[PDB]
């Protein structure tokens, strides 16, 4: 729907819909292996728990302060 | 013309043309273990299997690493399809998508490379010397020039209020 909606030029503007993509598509390699492993990597099931940062897509307190300090170091 | 013709793009993006083809030396060469029983010495791959003493029998049987180098070889293409035309008609945005292939198409030979590795331990002694060392400069060349080209390519963090994380301009 996102990318429907921007045409894809302005879907992958966002810095955080970079950050989505990279999540989708990972989330479905994982899918797929532990398909084609019982058809005939435990770094892939570790995209799951990564959707949880998008969560700091909304909290404007935290990304806020939170790139306040990122960007001193 | 500043994400796309930046030289410090370009060194990378002309690295991972240098990896581009030593991940595609690893998945065609079957020489990155050794059957050593003592004549039946074997040298593993993804493909074919060749047992040498001339006496050079070829063939095939493993099938993980395969199937899981189809996907590195496959996001590689996929990668490059959004590199080659983010240089042209001023789109800068693709440059970052690409990024993203070139960490895949890294880490699907960090599972090949552990996937080979199970089948030389479980089958006497084992040594690589072609073509792991190959593609594990490869997977380091493909997994570190994909995420730094992700760090070249985005607009960069505002560094004071004004300025934002995409915006005009
Ligand atoms: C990985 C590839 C890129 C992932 C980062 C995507 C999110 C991002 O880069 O945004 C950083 C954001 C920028 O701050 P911004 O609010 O635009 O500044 C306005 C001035 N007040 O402010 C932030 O830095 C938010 C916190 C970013 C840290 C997230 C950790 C990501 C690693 C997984």
């Amino acid at each position: 729907l996102k990318l429907l909606a921007f045409k894809a030029r302005g879907y992958f503007g966002d810095p955080w819909n970079v950050f989505d993509f990279l999540i989708v598509i990972g989330s479905i390699i994982d899918v797929i292996l532990s398909e084609i492993d019982t058809f005939l990597s435990a770094f892939f099931r570790l995209f799951r728990v990564m959707r949880l940062i998008k969560l700091l897509s909304r909290a404007e307190g935290v990304r806020t302060l939170l790139w306040t300090f990122i960007k001193s170091f | 013309m500043s994400p796309t013709e930046a030289p410090k793009v370009r060194v990378t993006l002309f690295c991972i043309l240098v990896g581009i083809v030593l991940a595609m030396t690893a998945v065609v060469s079957d020489h990155w273990a050794v059957l050593s029983p003592h004549c039946e010495a074997a040298h593993f791959g993804l493909w074919r299997i060749c047992t040498k003493r001339g006496e050079k029998n070829c063939s095939y049987f493993s099938i993980s690493a395969a199937a899981i180098s189809v996907f590195s070889l496959g996001f590689l293409i996929m990668g490059t399809i959004c590199a080659l035309m983010a240089f042209r008609k001023k789109r800068d945005y693709l440059l970052r998508p690409a990024s993203m292939f070139y960490v895949f198409a890294g880490l699907c030979l960090f599972v090949s490379l552990e996937v080979m590795r199970q089948s030389v331990k479980r089958m006497i002694e084992y040594y690589y010397s072609w073509s792991f060392a190959c593609a594990c400069a490869a997977f380091v060349l493909l997994f570190l020039g994909g995420i730094s080209l992700l760090l070249f390519s985005l607009p960069r963090m505002p560094q004071n209020p004004w300025e934002s994380c995409m915006d005009a301009e």
